[PDB]
């Protein structure tokens, strides 16, 4: 009855360069209960050997989670973070824009 | 000044009786020992180099605490059930914070003790560590039967006994951190034009970005600080202003790891 | 070194 809603950001460590190799980082949190699903799509297609850090809370008890997995910008590729939660009635996309 | 503190979970499940314990401990906010019952044979795991210096016994007699503290949560899930007439067959979870502060002499400045359920503020210790604060009625129910046990001296001579004692191994095991965030302002024609102050790759992660010359309110634009992955954080804040009058707001900086706040635009 | 707890919730 008590559930929270995660937040997703989706930014590249590195500052984006098309061409050149960097880490795209989808980071979710302020989400309970901790039971979450993660995927981070290259043109909608699911990435194998995504990271994941393991579970962990903040000081506010809300739990956080970040997925990473290397990748090359390009002018066309889109990059995306969807995420299912218990808070949502269904899982959220996030979409990579490279200037935030 | 320095920080020890475990953050812990234990999690009900649907027909397993049995809840998933996960326990995790930090030494200046860095992970270093890691619990977790899903585990085939659980075990604390050394979470950073400096933790493999620590022999056998160290890691059998914590292990064995984890497990007891597992069973601890795993009756008072069990009576939190009850206290809130919880069906059975749901999932619910309980969680605690604790450990201990000390300044820059290696002296206690605090102590911690929380619980909350279903992520809610359950109970507290206060500051004095000899009181407690109660979230609502179940809570308070709880805090009568510690206030009358005393439960309060045995938590008061855990942070101000063996946390500081301990915390004060691990650091010398480990003698000062930071990195400054290098940051810059973007151009983004809205239809008017954003701009983005940006900071990129500073530890540790609290940080204040602002506009302005005065203090410039809200329209402001910001996002959560958010780690790179290699150990910095990143954050910008961003605010929009209509075309030619750039060069009449500032972006500022405060991160203890800066000499000076920078003072940035362009 | 973790905390031990004392009485249940």
């Amino acid at each position: 009855m008590i559930q929270k809603t995660p937040q997703i950001q989706v930014y590249s460590r590195h500052p984006p360069e098309n061409g050149k190799p960097n880490i795209l980082n989808c980071y979710v949190t302020q989400f309970h209960p901790p039971h979450i699903e993660i995927q981070m799509l290259k043109n909608g297609k699911k990435i194998p050997k995504v990271e994941m850090s393991d579970m962990s809370f903040s000081k506010d008890w809300s739990f956080y989670i970040l997925a990473h997995t290397e990748f090359t910008p390009t002018e066309t590729d889109t990059y995306a973070c969807r995420v299912k939660h218990d808070s949502m009635a269904e899982p959220k996309t996030v979409y990579w824009d490279r200037d935030m | 000044p320095h920080s020890m503190r475990y953050f812990e979970t234990a999690v009900s499940r649907p027909g397993l009786e049995e809840p998933r314990y996960i326990s995790v401990g930090y030494v200046d906010n860095k992970e270093f020992v890691r619990f977790d019952s899903d585990a085939e044979n659980p075990r604390y795991e050394p979470r950073a180099p400096w933790m493999e210096q620590e022999g056998p016994e160290y890691w059998e007699r914590e292990t064995q605490k984890a497990k007891g503290q597992e069973q601890w949560f795993r009756v008072s899930l069990r009576n939190l059930l009850g206290y809130y007439n919880q069906s059975a067959g749901g999932s619910h979870t309980l969680q605690q914070m604790s450990g201990c502060d000390l300044g820059s002499d290696w002296r206690l400045l605090r102590g911690y003790l929380q619980f909350a359920y279903e992520g809610r503020d359950y109970i507290a210790l206060n500051e004095d560590l000899k009181t407690w604060t109660a979230a609502d009625m179940a809570a308070q129910i709880t805090r009568r039967k510690w206030e009358q046990s005393g439960a309060a001296e045995h938590y008061k001579a855990y942070l101000e006994g063996e946390c500081v004692e301990w915390l004060h191994r691990y650091l010398k095991n480990g003698l000062l951190r930071t990195d400054s965030p290098k940051a810059h302002v973007t151009h983004h024609p809205r239809s008017e034009v954003t701009l983005r102050c940006w900071a990129l790759g500073f530890y540790p992660a609290d940080i204040t970005l602002t506009w302005q010359g005065e203090e410039l309110t809200q329209d402001m634009e910001l996002v959560e600080t958010r780690p790179a992955g290699d150990g910095t954080f990143q954050k910008w804040a961003s605010v929009v202003v209509p075309l030619g009058k750039e060069q009449n707001y500032t972006c500022r900086v405060y991160h203890e790891g800066l000499p000076e706040p920078l003072t940035l635009r362009w | 070194y973790q905390l031990e707890n004392y009485c249940g919730l």
